[PDB]
RNA sequence: CCACAAGUCGAGCAGGUACGAAAGUAGGUCUUAGUGAUCCGGUGGUUCUGUAUGGAAGGGCCAUCGCUCAACGGAUAAAAG
RNA sequence: UUCUAACUCUGUCCCGUGAUCCGGGACGAGGACCGUGUCUGGUGGGUAGUUUGACUGGGGCGGUCUCCUCCUAAAGAGUAA
RNA sequence: AUAGCACUCUGCAAACACGAAAGUGGACGUAUAGGGUGUGAUGCCUGCCCGGUGCUGGAAGGUUAAUUGAUGGGGUUAGCG
RNA sequence: GAACCCACUGUCGUUGAAAAGCCAGGGGAUGACUUGUGGAUAGGGGUGAAAGGCUAAUCAAGCCUGGUGAUAGCUGGUUCU
RNA sequence: UAUAAUGGGUCAGCGACUUAUAUUCAGUAGCGAGGUUAACCGUAUAGGGGAGCCGUAGAGAAAUCGAGUCUUAAUAGGGCG
RNA sequence: CUCCGGGGAGGCGGCAAAUAUCCUUUGAUCCGGAGAUGUCUGAAUGGGGGAACCCACCUACUUUAAGGUAGGUAUUGCAACAUGAAUACAUAGUGUUGCAAGGCGAACGAGGGGAAGUGAAACAUCUCAGUACCCUUAGGAAAAGAAAUCAAUUGAGAUUCC
């Protein structure tokens, strides 16, 4: 499923609004992709499905802390 | 349920001691050709006509 | 991305310089290959205080 | 005069004018056709209002501008087989 | 114009394994392209909701839809095709 | 509908089709193959037009969407009169 | 040319023996043939040598339940003195 | 409409202007320049509960004033009281 | 069927009445409470399956022929332990034990998705309406809840309902 592991972002619902104010249902989707990150503590590559905001959070906090937080939450990585 | 007012009419009619007052038409945009007498006499408020008082009463119960 | 260098690079710096690199350069090359580490407060303090002499002695 | 919305004629009073020596005449042209309600927005004034207070924005009032809405009392801003 | 580290392989080999899925490891061919998220111009009967006036000696075609003057109008007003 | 004929697309992770994706058919096939379209055994044959619409190729000359944000104008805020 | 599969003409039947038949003739009958058992394709979808044909005696959008007591400027009706 | 315009084969039973809320007018009863409670408490149709509502003053878009008030240079004229 | 308590002239349930056996003052029938037994299907859980069926394995006691009896054998999640690749440590994987979950059911709560008829005397903005419907999930209620809140005579003090 299109669920970001780091942030939990998922597709949401909204409207296409035209020039005559006709409305139709639409979905806004996240910028989700698969990425391999190096982990020295375990000496391995970990593959995560995440967003660019998640990448920014990883850059800010470090791979070790984010991976530990996800494991504590319950994700198996 | 409670009766509901017709807000469009409530924005055009106000209540007097014995009736309703209103503004007059034909004074908005096209004015150059109109005569000065018409310009002056169409200004101000007038009274609602008796024939139409009943509909105003129906549309504005609480005023 | 601000990173302190743990190795000599031709243009970036030499042995402890703090330099600004494009995000991808650090994310995918320098940090994973060990040539630089993000200039967080704790990392900078540790590098400047404890392992500076060890890194210098590890000349090559 | 008129179902309504509207339309038409007008003595006379106050102010400032033009033409007459003066009494006086003049509120468009001999008259009856030359036209468009409401909503929305633009412009000049305004002793009105101004979401705690002083301002401002915005709103109201007077004047005025934008429809061949001619299917001309004008379904919606926009519609053939 | 080169490079490889993100990234692609419905290419070979090794393991989970007894397996033409999948995962991991090695190699090889590509490579900052392709592709995806947000925003944005164009195209869009493929699909979807609709519209396409009234009068009228039946309907359609034609004509007309608002205003002014005369006659019909029967010496006050008004009076239809 | 048919055997035959002709135009057009597709270099393989093919084009095309189904599906929301994963993926599946095309095909465990590879331009002597696969899809779309028209005509319709065979014999003799199949004239003119590229102005219009479409398709294909080129041109970089005019118009600009997001984005970016020069300059100008305005409200309030200090001190002076 | 029998079996088997079809349905070209005529009579009868039309509250039928039968919600599609009987009788007398008629066409294919080694093939693009006929047929049993068990499977796959589901409604704006499926399948169609193509008739808008078929999809349970129902098809220019199946059936059942729910929104639902839909709306109807139309037709009918509306009870003793 | 005797109509050859519609409906009814006959009998028995069933079958269609309601209910809640708000408002306006009339009749009737209480009180009266005053009238009245709501939710709620209450061994509860009692008693308590005055928040609130209608009436007692209009004019003006409004500031504002007030038996007066709007318009205006105007104690004129005029509109509403 | 057993036990405890109540009760004292009848009773062997009904459609469905009858004869016959029969039980009962050493106390029946009947009423209340606590226990014993409780075939097969069904979340069904040893595998399969066209529900109430077919087939199989392990352990222990009996057995002599080709049987009986009593248990155990599902998946997922978590924890402990053991074993254990590519690959040298590791890791993935694998296995045993212990615990927990699945399903059903009236309405009410919370959350994810979400129409159209109709009205506007046509209709697209709007209305119908966050309604109908689908999906996930808790409790006896749920949710909310203690101000980066209102107010403006410079005051009131968490949520919820009338």
């Amino acid at each position: 499923s299109k669920v970001c592991q780091v942030t939990g972002k998922r597709p949401v619902v909204g409207n296409n609004v035209s020039h005559a104010n006709n409305k139709t249902k639409r979905r806004f989707e996240p910028n989700l992709h698969h990425h391999r990150f190096w982990l020295e503590s375990e000496k391995r590559f970990v593959r995560l499905r995440l967003t660019t905001k998640g990448m920014r959070i990883i850059d800010k906090l470090g791979i070790e802390k984010v991976v530990a937080d996800l494991r504590a939450q319950g994700q198996k990585i | 349920a409670k009766l509901k007012t017709r807000r469009g009419a409530a924005k055009r009619f106000k209540a007097t001691a014995n009736g309703f007052k209103r503004k007059q038409a034909f004074k908005r945009h096209i004015l150059t050709k109109k005569s000065a007498k018409r310009i002056r006499q169409l200004r101000g408020c007038v009274m609602v006509h008796v024939s139409d008082v009943a509909s105003v009463r129906r549309m504005c119960p609480y005023i | 991305m601000d990173v302190i260098l743990l190795q000599r690079i031709k243009n970036l710096g030499k042995l402890g310089d703090k330099v600004s690199v494009k995000a991808g350069y650090g994310r995918n090359f320098l940090i994973p290959q060990g040539k630089a580490v993000a200039a967080t407060e704790a990392n900078t303090a540790a590098f400047e205080a404890r392992r500076a002499e060890l890194e210098k002695q590890e000349a090559e």
